[PDB]
């Protein structure tokens, strides 16, 4: 899936930047398609993605999305080693 | 001023003899030796590390300079009639060799 | 960012040629132009020797990027023979120039025999035979062991019965290849220049500063070239990733540098050579 599955996150982030559950469900499911920092760097994001799912069920999920991109950037910097 | 060329003298063919020009008056530092026209045998640096050998017979002679005693040596080994000539040390300016010793003639036959 | 593999293989690439070109060029200048003076025998053999160490740079560079040894056992034995053997030959020939210049200043009439070509050549044959012992050991003792997934080439040692013979031979090499050579050369120079100051115009003061200048460079070269690797590879034998394996290969190159920097120091700074080489290449 290469960077295309990655593009699912960052594209759906921009959509989330604008029921946002559809993007998050398409985002959290895309995460499952992703050396210790790498496997951890995806588990953290799923949890923060999971954190945002609850905030959608009840707008205020934008804060978690902001804390979610910086996490995505954290595994970008780790991926920069290759 | 005056350089006292030691050594010299006759010898048999295939033999050896060490020549030692010195300036104990420490006026000049003998740094090179000179031997048809004037011949130029090897010389050495002031502090005596690197010598500039003589190409003619570099398989027969070695030179060394005692820096502390202000003395230059050279001992020819297994020389032939070709090496027979007058030999004089050449000094250097204290601070184009400027002072030239009287010289001695090694005579082999 | 695979820059780190790129920077290092560059260093191995820059260092490879400067050593290979110089040592080849220095040898081929000596063999043709100035066929000999004692210093000529030393520079040539040092060049010839520390040319062959730079031959071992591809094989050592391969394993860095590749993180394995695709050349097999027999090619690991000879490379281990070549690299060990002509490390010692270059360090010993580099050290034997050290006592040669010392002997001239301090024992000047003893230089009358030491500086003869035969004496140099005699000293310059023995020195390879001494290194040959290390060459012979690295052949038999050299082999390839699988790390786990990754084949590795090194000096193969029995690891049974609390055997630390790897740490011993790394102790043994470190003192034979670095310490007593450093102490010889650090002594012969530091003692040669004391006679110089003892000689008692400003030809002393100018030349003292000039030879002190020249002296410090070689020991500065030799120290910084081999001190960081020798420290590193001993610690890897008592204890202790990705970035560390790069720092280690950086330090390997530094040792390789001494063999590439040597012709510049011991030929291009020698006027009895620099005068000759100039003509061949500045006609
Ligand atoms: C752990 N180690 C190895 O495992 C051997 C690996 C090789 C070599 C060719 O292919 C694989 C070491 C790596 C570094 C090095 O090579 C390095 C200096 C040195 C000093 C003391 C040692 O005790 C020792 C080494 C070796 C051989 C000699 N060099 C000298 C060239 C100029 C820089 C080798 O041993």
């Amino acid at each position: 899936d290469l960077e295309d599955n990655w593009e699912t996150l960052n594209d759906n982030l921009k959509v989330i930047e604008k029921q946002v559950k559809d993007a998050l469900t398409k985002m959290r499911a895309a995460a499952l398609d992703a050396m210790k920092d790498f496997r951890h760097g995806f588990d953290i994001l799923v949890g923060q993605i999971d954190d945002a799912l609850k905030l959608a069920n009840e707008k205020e999920a934008q804060a978690a999305a902001e804390q979610l991109k910086t996490t995505r950037n954290a595994y970008i910097q780790k991926y920069l080693g290759s | 001023v005056q350089l006292v060329e030691s050594g010299g003298g006759l010898v048999r063919p295939g033999g050896s003899l060490r020549l030692s020009c010195v300036d104990s008056e420490r006026t000049s530092y003998p740094m090179g030796w000179f031997r048809k026209e004037r011949e130029f045998v090897a010389s050495i640096t002031w502090s005596g590390i690197d010598p500039t050998y003589a190409d003619s017979v570099a398989d027969r002679f070695t030179t060394s300079r005692d820096v502390a005693n202000n003395t230059l040596y050279l001992q020819m080994n297994s020389l032939k009639h070709e090496d027979t000539a007058v030999y004089y040390c050449a000094a250097r300016a204290p601070v184009d060799y400027d002072y030239w010793g009287q010289g001695t003639q090694v005579t082999v036959s | 960012s695979p820059a780190i593999p790129v920077i290092i293989t560059a260093v191995y690439s820059v260092v490879f040629v400067v050593g290979l070109v110089g040592n080849s060029l220095v040898m081929f200048v000596i063999i043709r132009y100035t066929k000999k003076t004692a210093t000529n025998i030393y520079i040539f053999n040092l060049a010839l020797a520390d040319a062959l160490v730079t031959t071992t740079m591809p094989f050592q560079s391969t394993v860095y990027l590749m993180n394995s040894w695709p050349f097999g056992d027999v090619l690991c034995k000879i490379v281990l023979s070549i690299d060990y053997y002509n490390m010692f030959t270059s360090i010993f020939t580099l050290t034997m120039m050290s006592v040669d210049r010392y002997i001239a200043v301090c024992h000047p009439v003893k230089a009358l025999d030491f500086r003869t070509p035969l004496k140099a050549k005699i000293i310059n044959i023995c020195i390879w035979l001494l290194s040959s012992s290390v060459g012979i050991s690295a052949i038999v003792l050299g082999g390839t062991k699988v790390r786990e997934d990754v084949i590795e080439c090194s000096l193969q040692f029995p690891d049974d019965d609390y055997s630390w013979w790897d740490l011993f031979m790394k102790i043994c090499v470190f003192i034979f290849a670095f310490v007593i050579p450093v102490l010889i050369i650090i002594v012969c120079y530091t003692l040669m220049i004391l006679r110089l100051k003892s000689v008692r115009s400003r030809e002393k003061d100018r030349n003292l500063r000039r030879i002190t200048r020249l002296v410090l460079v070689v020991v500065a070269v030799f120290v910084v070239c081999w001190t960081p690797i020798h420290i590193f590879i001993l610690v890897e034998a008592l204890g202790s990733s990705t970035a560390a394996l790069s720092s280690y290969y950086f330090c390997i190159a530094l040792g390789y540098t001494n063999s590439c920097l040597n012709p510049i120091l011991y030929a291009f700074l020698d006027e009895n050579f620099k005068r000759c080489f100039r003509d061949f290449c500045f006609p």
